[PDB]
């Protein structure tokens, strides 16, 4: 009676801790590498934001009109989305970006601003809706006529809310200091944001900058976080953007950036610019970049485990 | 798996087995229970290994918009570091656990061998190739007893000792 | 003669790389749960701030006119600590809290400002001591009569010691520009610092606040590190506020946010917020940001170790 | 831990031990020399394993009041990072360490098996489940021979050999 | 017949997951200390700075003017080099510095500016040649006669090459504001740059500094990175130091900071600050702050791996 | 490594080996198949160990003009970090890559003695220490015979059986 142990004509080569390509019976992969190419949302409030862009949701350009108090547990950026539609720009844009990824949308408040001796429906061509609009949720202060003075203001205001409020104004930056005569007036301009834990400082820069959309001018665009009961407070006289609508953050969800379709058939937490990863596998070779509940990226593109015993054939 | 010189690739119902050839006739039956161990911790490394983690990991990067180069620059020195370390540890998982799991698989071939061999006390010799030579014309409802752990250790110790 | 092994009715169940419960003998824990709700400072030069923020001590508020010179090996901040005492904030604050958690404590020396055709005196009604004062380290210039002008001035110090030196000084910001042509007179006002390292270039910006222990205006804390030999420069004209005393690093500690109480019967290398992590154990389930010498944080709040044999009873 | 199919809750003076039944009495005796090999083996890993670190590791956050968002984000994933990755250090290792203590004392226990089984050459036959059948009854000093390693393994061979 | 195994009379004490010290037959290190006391430059295309500063190498100061197009896969800093003959600094430098480190050497291109209207010869003392000049990257712009007035200025550029253009500019600081009126004239100066990712912003702060090589007055460098097609534009009056070429990264290196020699002779993929590392063993305990492809640091100075059996000797 | 009481220190030729004694002569001849097998494991525990990285890491740091002192502080901790795990990860690799060693030599060790126990079925006894007594005088070529594996099991049995 002899006795002994099973065998195939073709195995699988691994590696172990002394040899490299021992011939096993069965092996399985450690090291995912197959990618669905859509962004599997089963299950998930997903906004494809578009042609939005994800900092316009809180000024409120034509192209972000129906992103203003929005709510999901999944963000997806687009590479055609656009935060601004007059030319400007965000001051400490990238955390902006990645404190509403996790926003689990926004819910907008009026402030209660209102204005005495000064013009406010500042519009342009580029922020286009039925003819020539602005950001919705800004307000283009101006002086009262065509040219005057601006009259130094202080507007306050208290987040009465038990949440951070998120509050954005823009200072203008005209083609020219005639420009900026034109629209608030001669001297020298100065903002001013203070409150608990904040405090600047913002003058004016105009000039002449290359013609986007047509338009030389800029838009800085800076933001601060109220605490619950905190102040903010600003003394401007010119080139002033007014916040309308304060932000506040509605829970938790994640941000992606991606350029592959929507699809509700199938359910993933890992998600890249390419795709969802759906696997099992403790580790993946497809993007290092990566976000989500995924497995560990490794550089190997394989690495296979034997499931068998050694293969040693007659 | 070492002087056994070779495996059945005719065994096909299991991976470890018998091939008993007496008087009667042929035998080759898997063992089921050395099998299903060996096969119940290669399952039970595939349970610890296949593991889905509920550690979430946000977005720091902006691949449409690129951000500070110094701040990227460390956010991807940090990133390639972790990669460094995660493939390592791949790497090594990987070899540790197929070098366990092969000297796993020739343990239990080699328990069972020892489990024969000490059911025949002294009715059998040892050959040497992981052979058992019986020294009495064992039957097939013998073989069959010593398949399930029921052959007789004295009841035969004569016979063979004559001989 | 029959030979085996021991075996308890009761053992321990443990991981392997094959199963899940193995029942062993004897197991002992490896990640340490258990926490002593105080910071164990036996053997230390503790310095507890309390009401002193770690920045005050250089700038030197009422609440730390006890810590100008402390030093310690383990700086411990609370939560009811303050740097300033007139509303203001530091800018790369948090830079210069590092620096001063591993400072060891700090060294002031007089770097000998005189001054000629200014007055030196102000005061406010916030920093109290006797009555009305200052920062202890500072020094409030202002113009010589209740407007008038500031001549523009230029002072220098040069580092003479062989370690880098602590410079900070304030740029102040009134409720309004009128109360800044009170202090230092109408026109811009402009202060620049320069040294081998450093190049700046700082400007007031005057407007109306949120009343901070009743006052609207705010002080900018700005600070540079010299090196030895190597000398600062200051011109300034107004919306100045002067350093008085520099500070030196004394050597090495550690510094620590916590909100309980200090204990010198126990010693550990290992701080949180919540107290000391005291064990000999490799990791621990406690806080992720615990500091000093300590295990390394896992998210398993238990990984049984097997110190006995396989247990397997009749 | 295997055949010897299973252990003596009895045995409370050591880890390994005998338990002879011969005509003059009953015995159980634990191996001094075995049970410390192990104990000194598995103290050996827990003097591996319980550690102290001389890294110190300073304060990156603020609990009183929060750094900039940005590099907060990066702070806190580089953390999070780290701490996926000693977590799985951490699980590795315990798995790890317990398979070979397990492996470790079943290789201490065969080894003991086979040296009794090496001090009886002929005058004693395995039984197959642990245990050893002795053809002449060895009385109690006898035994005490055969645990010290003091057995005489010819001065009782003819007489085994002729049962 | 009796068979066993080898020994040795002094064998090796390695570590093992039971004891310390086990005195095994072979052994061999895996932590590597020796350390080459050279860069290792065999087969390399190697640029060692000396004196020019890599920063400088993009404004061109006398110590860099053979560096204005250099062209290298191994780039060499020292500590006796110099971003600056005129005394001034450059704003985010290290990121620059880090650009460039990576850039495989830069290349050149007149941006082809013209001026009508004012001066552009400007020099000074410390920036020397045959006698007094400037960097040569750059052109010092002043008012045409020794005072009178800047007129407002706006150049473009637009970038006509398919990789990103660096673009650096410098606003000066005088010694004094009345300096500045002799450079570029009474009023309030600002410049503005601007482009698709750009935007800013920049106004002049004269003052007196401490003279470095002679001189009180500072230069602040800056650089943006034009995408392909993208245009850059500029509108300044006075206090701007304009760029006269751009700069364009021709592939790829690495940037290595060092104080020894450099040798053709020995090969290396490790370099730190005192040579090269030459090691085939997996870790090295000689620098963390090693760059290339190193082994891993590690704290340990020595972890023996055992190569032979136990060591039992009679 | 247990019961074989000591090693050769004079066993210059080879890793593993026998060491006869008859009525000839002396004998020491090492075992070129066990010890090439063992060179060939350890061997391949360097070629994988022994292991070059085509990861580039750049610089981040400025040895000459310190960075900023927060992005500094946030470097100089991750750094730290990595070296904490790369310092674990090779203290555990060795420690782990030198027990498999030992144990892998004497694996083999004991699996050449089983070996030859094999080959001497009936022929020869286990003494206990390591060593085969042989009940007939085996000549110097009977040796030669019994280390290529070529020992005749069974024309040499009833001479040894009757002693
Ligand atoms: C071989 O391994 C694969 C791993 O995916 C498994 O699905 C399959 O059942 C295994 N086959 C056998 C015969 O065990
Ligand atoms: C906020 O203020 C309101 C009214 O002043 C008060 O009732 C409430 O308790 C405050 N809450 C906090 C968290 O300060
Ligand atoms: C970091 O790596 C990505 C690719 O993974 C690259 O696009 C990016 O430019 C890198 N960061 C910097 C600052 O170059
Ligand atoms: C069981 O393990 C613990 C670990 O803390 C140890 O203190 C104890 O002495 C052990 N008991 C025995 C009987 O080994
Ligand atoms: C600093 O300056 C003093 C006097 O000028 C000189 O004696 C000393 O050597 C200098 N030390 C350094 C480090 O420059
Ligand atoms: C990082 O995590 C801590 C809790 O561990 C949290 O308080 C903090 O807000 C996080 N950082 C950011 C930028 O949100
Ligand atoms: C001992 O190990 C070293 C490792 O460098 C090796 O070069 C040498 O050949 C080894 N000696 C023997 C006899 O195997
Ligand atoms: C750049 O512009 C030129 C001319 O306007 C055009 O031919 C070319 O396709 C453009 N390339 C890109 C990448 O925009
Ligand atoms: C980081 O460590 C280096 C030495 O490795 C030291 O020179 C440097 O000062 C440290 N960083 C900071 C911000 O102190």
């Amino acid at each position: 009676i002899c006795l002994g142990h099973h065998a195939v004509s073709n195995g699988t080569k691994v590696n172990t801790l002394t040899e490299r390509g021992v011939e096993v019976v069965n092996a399985t992969e450690t090291v995912e590498r197959t990618n669905i190419p859509r962004i599997c949302s089963k299950g998930k409030r997903t906004v494809d934001l578009g042609q939005c862009g994800l900092l316009g949701t809180i000024t409120g350009p034509p192209q972000c009109d129906q992103f203003l108090e929005f709510s999901a547990d999944l963000i997806i950026e687009r590479r055609e989305g656009s935060d601004v539609c007059y030319p400007g720009k965000f001051v400490n844009e990238e955390a902006l970006r990645q404190i509403l990824r996790e926003s689990g949308g926004i819910d907008k408040e009026a402030m209660g601003f209102t204005y005495s001796g000064i013009r406010t429906n500042g519009a342009t061509s580029s922020c286009r809706r039925s003819g020539s609009s602005f950001y919705a949720e800004m307000k283009w202060l101006l002086s009262n006529t065509d040219n005057a003075a601006f009259p130094q203001m202080t507007k306050s205001y208290k987040n009465t809310r038990k949440s951070p409020a998120l509050i954005v104004w823009g200072i203008h930056h005209s083609v020219s200091t005639a420009e900026q005569t034109k629209l608030y007036g001669s001297g020298n301009k100065l903002v001013t944001v203070g409150s608990s834990n904040y405090q600047q400082s913002f003058v004016p820069s105009p000039g002449a900058r290359p013609q986007v959309n047509g338009l030389s001018g800029r838009i800085d665009f800076h933001w601060l976080m109220l605490n619950p009961n905190d102040t903010v407070t600003f003394s401007f006289n010119g080139a002033f953007i007014a916040p309308d609508r304060a932000s506040f953050l509605r829970g938790k969800s994640m941000g992606i950036q991606s350029g592959v379709q929507v699809d509700a058939n199938c359910e993933g937490d890992c998600y890249h610019s390419g795709g969802t990863i759906i696997s099992n596998l403790p580790f993946q070779n497809i993007d290092s970049r990566a976000v989500g509940k995924c497995p560990r990226y490794v550089k190997q593109r394989s690495l296979l485990l034997a499931t068998g015993m050694k293969n040693v054939p007659e | 798996a070492g002087f056994i010189e070779n495996g059945w690739e005719g065994l096909i119902d299991g991976w470890y087995g018998f091939r008993h050839q007496n008087a009667q006739g042929e035998g080759t039956a898997a063992d089921y229970k050395s099998t299903q161990s060996a096969i119940d911790q290669i399952t039970g490394k595939l349970n610890r290994l296949i593991e889905k983690t509920n550690q979430q990991f946000e977005l720091i990067d902006n691949e449409f918009n690129e951000v500070e180069k110094q701040i990227g620059n460390v956010i991807n020195w940090t990133r390639d570091s972790i990669t460094e370390v995660w493939s390592y540890n791949a790497e090594l998982l990987v070899a540790m656990e197929n070098q366990h799991t092969i000297d796993l698989a020739d343990s239990e071939m080699d328990k069972l061998y020892e489990r024969v061999k000490r059911q025949l006390r002294e009715n059998a010799e040892e050959d040497g190739t992981g052979c058992f030579e019986i020294f009495h014309k064992c039957d097939d409802d013998c073989m069959a007893s010593i398949r399930n752990n029921t052959y007789d250790h004295s009841k035969y110790r004569e016979e063979a000792m004559q001989n």
